[PDB]
């Protein structure tokens, strides 16, 4: 399902169905709006984990757990810069939710059919 | 350089830590208590809140001041 997520990250990145940010991710759920969520678990915070679960299972929202902060920060793009070789600089992001509207693709029934159940 | 007349500093918004702590109540049970007041205007959003000063609440770039 990595792949899975790729490819989703990658559409969400081509159509703009990203909103990068914690505060807009809570924004997102306060307008009732929210698809998929990747969350970030067992890393290094003392008090958000807490929060970042309890804003993020509230109702109708998907699992995804993510082993580092900076993992997912680098999938993502932060500052995807200089290709050859690595990003120069980017920080560790959790919580991000995909409000991508671009459906028709190959693994999106794919992983709507994981989610499903 | 340095001039003769004082020069008051730009304001210089201090950094605060763990703001996202202070939007919202966590218990036992999963449902959330907010604890700022909501804006009902329609150029921003349901998830925003006002400002906490002492007397009344305060909105955001609507800079609309509602009294009790
Ligand atoms: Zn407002």
């Amino acid at each position: 399902v990595n792949t899975a997520l790729q490819e989703v990250l990658k559409t969400a990145l081509i159509h703009d169905g990203l909103a990068r940010g914690i505060r807009e991710a809570a924004k997102a759920l306060d307008k009732r709006q929210a698809h998929l969520c990747v969350l970030a678990s067992n890393c290094d915070e003392p008090m958000y984990v807490k929060l970042v679960e309890a804003l993020c299972a509230e109702h109708q929202i998907n699992l995804i757990k993510v082993d580092d902060n900076k993992k997912l920060g680098e999938w993502v793009g932060l500052c995807k810069i200089d290709r050859e070789g690595k990003p120069r600089k980017v920080v560790g992001c959790s919580c991000v939710v995909v409000k991508d509207y671009g459906k028709e693709s190959q693994a999106k029934d794919v992983i709507e059919e994981y989610f499903k159940c | 350089k340095s001039y003769t007349t004082p020069k008051k500093n730009k304001h210089k918004r201090k950094k605060v830590k763990l703001a996202v702590l202070k939007y919202y109540k966590v218990d036992e049970n999963g449902k959330i208590s907010r604890l700022r007041r909501e804006c009902p205007s329609d150029e921003c959003g349901a998830g925003v809140f006002m400002a906490s000063h002492f007397d009344r609440h305060y909105c955001g770039k609507c800079c609309l001041t509602y009294c009790f």
